[PDB]
């Protein structure tokens, strides 16, 4: 239960943050939310050498909708998300998909930002932001990389974010007016790791016509994946029912899922679904 | 006049010390000089061992000692079951650690060392420092593959378990002279409570010349094995956050313990971690059935018959096998059964060792048959309903002293089924279901299922419980019981039946129990036991406070009389004329000769005691869920489940246990399960891998159904509640499953996954 | 190995300590700080008791370390009570039987306590099952509670 | 008399209100009557507790 | 006089007592122990002849245990409480006092 | 304000500690090294239970600031018994009834105890009264005390 001995520095700012773990160093980790650094703390999995307790840092829960794309802080709670600008056919989806992400009581502490560089391979944000086609900016002393979603998540519990390196900001692609966009999620219990989820968005050529769509997978690799082949299938089409399952039959004969004791292989990638059948479904209603 | 407290809705007395957080629980407790124990555990399911003796645990600063079974073991020898019974074959064998092992090693989660720190940071920090080497060895895990050869656990002659067996009437004829003969091995699920306070020890040595005082009525083997009484005890109380019959008696962390705090002078603290919980702690539920069962062609039961396997983990706890003598006697429940064979095997596998959970051995027997039946009403196709309408009970043939060797519950003697009539229960109980039977009006709902249960709460128990009752000065009243407070409002059931029979508020009455020294002797709260037990002692009591009122308050006053108006808290003297109160007889009775209230129960010759109580309740449970064929989730839309019982003390606290009895059999329908890996190692852990159930998924629906049927034979005639909810649970979820698919009631092993709920398009092809 | 000073008021009462970071704010709260009604169950933010008000926000105090918490307002089911009387929340929650050991009842009072305070909303039963969806219980199968709460909320608005 | 030991007490109140525990050295210890009385709590509740004197 | 421990002044195990001032507790608190030592010893000699089978009487009487005879067997004096167990009862003494007391003095 | 640390030998079990400076010994050695052996019953160097054996000189705990006892050897009367087998001093204060209540025992075996553990002198009874009258008894009154003393020397020297 009880975490091992670490040293603890309130970070002031970014870059005196930046340079605290630096020369920590090493095996330094820093700290935001806790809820899946401290977990791993109760149970001794892993010990690091000193925290650097960002979650102080002024400038970095901020939300902006900077030009092109909506700017987001690495240090904005779930909590946030649910209930913020998120308006005008622009949501865009991320209230829905981040309302499934366990309870209240976590998604008030849990961080963006952190959720991100720890990448569970069941984690929802990933999942749905891949979908928006995301763009996180990881400022570090040298100097500010930016790192497109699909490069970011690498593996499960790993992001390619080289030892120091701190997400700063996450921005987006405004999209698409108009447009439909749904996020769902299956658990034997609401608010657990998802078995088999889906984040799907179409945009509609007027009328009945569509001009471009975007799929993501929960619980497929060991991280979010891009349904490239099967918007292929969507794109010019009719979204009758003959093409969102033929899309979706195609949208999962590819994966690898790794058997839990909640889930079989082919279970789970059968679990892949109609996530994607009923998401695409609810991507299309006068939206 | 004057008004009545048993059978009304009243606020239990418990619920205050819980909002405020004046409550007190083991873990709360602090003692100053406090050493805090970290035990480590295995982490081979099956292993000889050739440990390090740390020296880097030791070295660490802040470290006062490492326990290791080279103190332990010398002594005090393994732990040492109970009464009393049972004692027909020879165990050890098991018990459990006992109390910490340098031989082998039985299950991932065994107590090999325990360490003791200042802090209990300090105390994680050096157990990990110690190093133990390990030989592992072929891993035991199915129960049917433990009996025949090849890998044994207790390598002398011993070798697995303890065999059971019940028989009469003659059940091959019977089998002979039957037309349909049914057959079906079902396999059952491995659960416990896991309640929401995990186990906690505090133990305070007076080092003077004396005894200990323990935090956490089973003092009795502490003591012995340390040899330390006449105790000496000196068990205190706190109250407790969840047994469900889990926490159940004595553990090796018990006793490490007492051992340590005495042979140190030094206070001692243990509080479990969660991990620990899930691979320490009563286990249960693991069980195998093959069932035959005899039919004629209008479709009553001849006979029962065959092999039950329970997978009692790595030793014998508590239950021992108390739980196993049970489950092999009730299995047949409430029905017409002429004659049956039930052999029964208790054994052992690397798993943790298995204690009574809420109403044990009765949600796995009410399994296995409730599912042998729908398989009747299947291959007969009579109507599964109707089927236990037509073979239910004898409603005129009660007392009903059952067939086959019988009761034998644990033993001696009798019993048979006089607790009132079965099926204007089941028949009455049908509040809703014909009408729940409309559908699909074609669509995508599928369920509706029935379960049954009997159950043998009573198990006296037994046989007796200890009471008492104190009127003094201050307008309070303080009643001493053995019982103890597990969440159930035992403090408030007693509270409204002394109340009654004291005629003053029960706001008035203060409930101690649990504390060894105040009260030096009781049985605790077992098998559905202590309304009936430990409510007619403080019956016993109360009625005799009120004769050593109206008899000795007779000469306070004139006159004998003796009179009308017994009471309205006073007794008002041959008229409304006055007279004296109540507390007044008790505030003048102290220092004058004598003293001023009773502990009737008992004496050498015994009380209160209800003796051997048989006292069956029953009911059904009825289901209808809605599946999602792909995905395979569910919602369960309707749920009711069933219960005739006695007088029902309590309609508001009687709720709580039957609903809340019920989600936990839900629970072990469709979400808990312990599961191990090829090598033995338990991978439901943490509470993520072990799906407790929460708010969203469970029914905003359950109905209250108690009926108020014949009394039984013990005082105010009632029965045993606070595990009925469970036990159908299994049975009921099943076969409305099986008819939402539907192709016909053919599952077998618990829970239900979705996975499971995979027949979806093979039933389409 | 270097303690670090605390400044944290808990229940309106301030409070200056050394701490070593690692202690988790659940084990601060209860020792020295001496304050037992929050509860530990599980260990990994699942069990409910563990949740107490930090800041306005009901969080686990169990995936929280102490010097997290550091110039911080935080509350415990300690606080309800106000001069003898019972909170209305737990003066409901026993109306209803919403609880039978004691446990799951700092975490459910705690994580209902903003969202009573607050104007809005009501809660009907199956909104008020979502709400205290976040806690665990073991022994009265949130038929009660969520019967409990609903109590609550309607002597708190529509109140005769 | 002056004895060595000078008077000392302590109490340890179980807030669940129910007792009261007192390790106080109290004469007759048997006379928790007078406390009880005093305090009208009484009477068990006000549970003595053995220390040397 | 080793084997035998004092509890005094625990008013949960002892819920009455009068206490020790005025050069009493011998002939007072020792004359409540004499006749509960003494109840023990008809509790026991009475209940160790329902144990073996012969009546009240022996050789003379202690070790502290019971020699019937002289000189075949015997049982010990805590091997028959121990026997005393949940067996429908009790092993044990308590006597001092009732209405019209006990100890008495006057 | 002021922290001190002390790195002191108690009973052979060394101790770093930080305490405030008015902390007296005696309270030192009662908290939080729970050796309530050493007792306290007068307050200015006169009663006597007080008395413990400081760097092997027996000096009152009760007129020395814990803070001026760093880096030295403290032995108390928890360190006179040795494996089950008390030390002689206390075997002889027994054999002798030396002690009624208790309180005058840590005070006189510690003062007495260097006085045994070196090889002179005898002590006979007017040597031996003056010996132990730097300690108060209100029980015995000192005449079994000094047969005590006595008995507990001659097993020592001429010993059959
Ligand atoms: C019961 C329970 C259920 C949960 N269910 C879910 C779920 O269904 N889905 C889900 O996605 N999550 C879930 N979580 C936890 C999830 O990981 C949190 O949403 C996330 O940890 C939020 O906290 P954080 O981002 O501040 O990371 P925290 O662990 O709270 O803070 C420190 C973490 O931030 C990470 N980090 C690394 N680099 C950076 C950086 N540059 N900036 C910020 N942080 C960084 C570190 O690796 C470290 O792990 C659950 C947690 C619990 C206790
Ligand atoms: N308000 C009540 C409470 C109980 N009863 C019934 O009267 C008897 C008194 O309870 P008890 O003798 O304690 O019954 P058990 O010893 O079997 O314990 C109660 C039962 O139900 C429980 N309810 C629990 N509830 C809570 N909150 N926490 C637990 O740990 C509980 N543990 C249990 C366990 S264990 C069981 S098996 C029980 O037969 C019960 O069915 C009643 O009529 N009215
Ligand atoms: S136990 Fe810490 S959050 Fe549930
Ligand atoms: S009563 Fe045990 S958790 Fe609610
Ligand atoms: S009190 Fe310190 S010497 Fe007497
Ligand atoms: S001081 Fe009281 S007995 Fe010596
Ligand atoms: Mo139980």
């Amino acid at each position: 239960m009880k975490p091992p001995s670490f040293d603890y520095v309130v970070a002031d700012s970014v870059e005196h943050a930046l340079r605290l773990l630096a020369d920590g160093g090493d095996d330094a980790k820093i700290i935001a939310g806790g809820q899946s650094l401290v977990p791993l703390l109760n149970f001794r999995m892993s010990r690091p050498s000193l925290l650097v307790d960002i979650n102080r840092v002024p400038g970095l829960a901020n939300i902006r909708k900077s030009d092109q794309t909506i700017a987001i802080g690495a240090l904005t709670r779930h909590a946030k998300l649910t209930t913020s600008k998120t308006i005008s056919q622009n949501l865009p989806i991320l209230s829905e998909a981040a309302a499934w992400i366990a309870h209240p009581q976590i998604r008030n502490r849990g961080t963006i930002g952190g959720s991100l560089a720890h990448a569970d391979a069941a984690a929802e944000l990933p999942v749905v932001l891949l979908a928006l086609d995301a763009y996180v900016t990881a400022q570090s002393l040298q100097g500010e990389r930016k790192i497109p979603l699909k490069e970011l998540l690498v593996s499960h519990f790993v992001s390619s974010i080289l030892p120091g390196e701190l997400i700063v900001e996450v921005n987006v692609p405004q999209l698409p007016h108009g447009s439909g966009a749904a996020f769902d999620e299956f658990s034997r219990r609401h608010g657990d790791y998802a078995i088999g989820g889906a984040a799907s968005i179409v945009t509609l050529d007027e009328q009945g016509k569509c001009s471009r769509a975007r799929i993501t997978v929960l619980g497929g690799g060991s991280t979010a994946i891009r349904c490239q082949e099967a918007e292929n299938i969507l794109i010019d089409s009719t979204l009758s029912s003959h093409d969102i399952a033929a899309a979706a039959h195609a949208a999962v004969q590819g994966l690898d899922p790794v058997p839990t004791v909640h889930g079989s292989a082919q279970y789970r990638a059968q679990v892949i679904r109609t996530m994607v059948e009923r998401t695409l479904a609810k991507a299309l209603h006068r939206a | 006049n004057r008004q009545a407290w048993i059978g009304q809705e009243v606020l239990r007395r418990e619920d205050r010390r819980l909002l405020t957080g004046t409550a007190t629980f083991a873990g709360d407790l602090g003692v100053p000089g406090q050493l805090h124990m970290r035990i480590v555990r295995s982490t081979q399911a099956h292993a000889r061992i050739v440990s390090i003796d740390a020296t880097e645990a030791e070295k660490t600063p802040g470290v006062r000692m490492v326990i290791t079974s080279e103190h332990t073991r010398h002594l005090g020898s393994v732990l040492l079951e109970e009464l009393g019974y049972h004692e027909i074959y020879e165990n050890i064998e098991d018990f459990s650690h006992p109390v910490l092992a340098v031989d082998k090693v039985l299950y991932v989660g065994q107590p090999v060392v325990a360490v003791l720190a200042v802090d209990p940071y300090l105390a994680e920090d050096a157990a990990e420092l110690v190093s133990i080497e390990y030989e592992p060895l072929p891993v035991l895990l199915d129960p049917e593959e433990a009996l025949t050869g090849k890998v044994e656990l207790f390598p002398g002659r011993g070798n697995e378990g303890a065999r059971i067996k019940k028989a009469y009437g003659d059940i091959d004829r019977a089998f002979a002279e039957a037309e349909h003969v049914i057959r079906h091995k079902y396999v059952t699920n491995r659960h416990s409570g896991v309640p929401m306070e995990p186990r906690a020890v505090v133990v305070q040595p007076d080092p003077a010349r004396d005894t200990l005082f323990i935090w956490g009525d089973n003092r009795r083997i502490i003591a012995k094995m340390l040899n330390l009484p006449e105790v000496n005890v000196r068990m205190k109380h706190v109250e407790i956050g969840g047994s469900f019959g889990v926490k159940g008696g004595v553990f090796p962390e018990n006793v490490v313990a007492a051992w340590a705090a005495r042979t140190l002078g030094v206070p001692i603290k243990w509080t479990e971690d969660r991990v620990e919980h899930m691979t320490s702690t009563s286990h249960a539920r693991e069980m195998v059935h093959k069932l035959e069962l005899a039919l004629d062609a209008e479709g009553r039961i001849l006979g029962m018959k065959d092999e039950i396997f329970h997978n009692h983990g790595a030793y014998f706890r508590q239950a021992e096998p108390l739980v196993s003598d049970i489950t092999a006697g009730i299995v047949f429940g409430p029905y017409r059964v002429p004659a049956y064979d039930a052999t029964l095997h208790a054994v052992f596998t690397n798993k943790t060792p298995v204690g009574a959970y809420r109403a044990p051995g009765r949600y796995e027997s009410t399994f296995a048959r409730e599912r042998i039946f729908d398989l009747a009403c299947a291959e007969i196709g009579l109507s599964k309903t109707e089927f236990r309408r037509r073979n239910l009970l004898t409603a005129e043939d009660l007392p009903w002293t059952p067939g086959l060797d019988i009761v034998h519950e644990p033993y001696h003697f009798d019993s048979g089924d006089v607790v009132k009539h079965f099926n204007e229960a089941l028949e009455a109980a049908n509040f809703s279901e014909w009408l729940e039977e409309s559908k699909r009006l074609r669509a995508d709902g599928r369920k509706v299922g029935v379960g049954l249960g009997v159950l043998m709460d009573k198990a006296g128990l037994g046989l007796f419980e200890t009471g008492g009752v104190e009127v003094s000065r201050a307008g309070r009243v303080t009643v001493k019981t053995g019982g103890s407070s597990v969440g159930q409002g035992i403090e408030t059931v007693l509270a409204q039946i002394v109340a009654e029979e004291l005629q003053i508020a029960p706001e008035n009455i203060d409930i101690v129990h649990s504390d060894t020294e105040l009260i030096p002797d009781g049985v605790g709260s077992w098998s559905s036991r202590s309304t009936v037990l430990a409510g007619g002692a403080a019956r016993k009591a109360a009625l005799a406070v009120v004769e050593k009122a109206r008899r000795l308050a007779s000469e306070m006053l004139e006159a004998d009389p003796d009179d009308l108006e017994l009471t309205a808290g006073s007794f008002k003297v041959k008229g409304t004329d006055q007279q004296i109160s109540l507390y007044e007889i008790a505030a003048a009775r102290d220092p004058f000769t004598a003293r001023a209230d009773n502990d009737e129960p008992g004496l050498a010759a015994d009380a209160v005691y209800m003796n051997n109580a048989m006292n069956y309740p029953y009911g059904v449970t009825l289901v209808q869920i809605e599946l999602d064929p792909d995905t395979g989730g569910h919602r369960i839309l309707r749920f009711s489940t069933s219960t005739e019982a006695g007088r029902v003390i309590n309609p508001l606290t009687t709720r709580g246990q039957i609903i809340g009895a019920a989600v936990q059999g839900i629970g072990g329908a469709l979400y808990e399960e312990f599961l191990y890996e090829e090598d033995g190692q338990p991978i439901t852990t943490s509470f993520m891998d072990y799906l407790l159930p929460s708010a969203q998924e469970m029914p905003n629906v359950d109905c209250f159904v108690t009926e108020d049927a014949k009394s039984p034979d013990n005082p105010f005639g009632a029965k045993g509640l606070g595990e009925i909810g469970i036990i159908a649970a299994g049975a009921a979820i099943a076969s409305a499953i099986d008819d939402a698919i539907a192709d016909g009631v053919h599952t077998d092993r618990l829970p239900v996954t979705p996975e499971q709920i995979f027949s979806r398009c093979q039933g389409l092809n | 190995m270097n303690a670090f000073r605390l400044t944290v008021e808990v229940n309106g009462v301030t409070h200056a300590t050394d701490v070593e970071p690692r202690r988790l704010l659940a084990d601060f709260l209860r020792d020295d700080l001496h304050l037992r009604g929050t509860r530990v169950g599980c260990e990994h933010g699942v069990c409910g008791s563990c949740t107490v008000i930090l800041d306005g926000q009901p969080v686990r105090s169990c995936t929280v370390l102490a010097v997290q918490a550091n110039n911080s307002r935080i509350e415990t089911v300690e606080s309800l009570q106000k001069d003898g009387q019972l909170h209305p929340l737990q003066r409901s929650f026993s109306k209803c039987h919403a609880l039978q050991c004691g446990f799951c009842t700092s975490g459910f009072l705690m994580t209902l306590k903003p969202l009573y305070d607050d104007e809005d909303v009501t809660l009907d039963a199956t909104s008020a099952r979502e709400a205290i969806s976040g806690n665990l219980c073991r022994c009265t199968g949130y038929q009660q509670i969520v019967e409990a709460t609903v109590d609550a909320f309607h002597c708190r608005d529509h109140n005769d | 008399g002056v004895p060595m030991e000078p008077r000392a007490v302590v109490v340890q109140p179980d807030p669940a209100r129910d007792t009261l525990f007192i390790w106080g050295t109290v004469h007759v210890h048997d006379n928790r009557r007078i406390i009880a009385k005093m305090l009208n709590l009484p009477e068990v509740n006000v549970r003595m507790k053995h220390v040397e004197i």
